């Protein structure tokens, strides 16, 4: 079920403000979010 | 004859303009993508007004 | 052997993408978002490059 959660969670998170770092020109890293090799790329969401 | 033709054309154009512009108020802000509304723009053309 | 790969695609100052880098997958990359989200714009950027 992990995928079907991740997607949904992201859909809920991106409606809440933006991330100010996205204008810095500095790409974000692919942070692992579990075992088995799942990764996510997103800056911290600061500006609500 | 030419004067009559021009006059009838002007009258019909005004009537259709009024009808379409009145009809325009029959839309209520559809939200499609980033498009927030749709409208009809009817205007007598100057290149033909001359 | 060892086919070459597109590793990324960077848009700078495009409409809606001030500075955005996408990391193309080795097999499949999937842009996803509602109408107007700017997916055909990303593919246009790729084609233009
Ligand atoms: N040439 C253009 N001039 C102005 N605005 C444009 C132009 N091309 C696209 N846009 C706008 O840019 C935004 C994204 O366009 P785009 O075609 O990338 O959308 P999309 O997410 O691929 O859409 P869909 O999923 O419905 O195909 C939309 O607001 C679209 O109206």
């Amino acid at each position: 079920r992990h995928f079907d959660v991740a997607r949904i969670l992201v859909d809920q998170a991106v409606r809440l403000g933006v991330a100010e770092a996205d204008f810095s020109g500095l790409p974000a890293e692919w942070l692992a979010i579990n075992d088995y090799g799942a990764k996510v790329q997103a800056h911290v969401i600061d500006t609500y | 004859s030419s004067k009559s033709v021009a006059n009838i054309i002007r009258k019909t154009i005004q009537r259709e303009q009024n009808r379409i512009r009145m009809l325009n108020q029959g839309l209520q802000a559809v939200s499609f993508g980033q498009v927030r509304g749709v409208r009809l723009n009817v205007n007598v053309r100057e290149s033909h007004a001359i | 052997i060892e086919r070459g790969k597109f590793r990324s695609l960077t848009l700078v100052n495009w409409n809606g993408f001030f500075a955005r880098t996408f990391d193309l997958d080795e097999l499949v990359t999937t842009l996803s978002g509602g109408n107007g989200a700017g997916k055909s714009t990303t593919m246009a950027a790729f084609v233009t490059a």
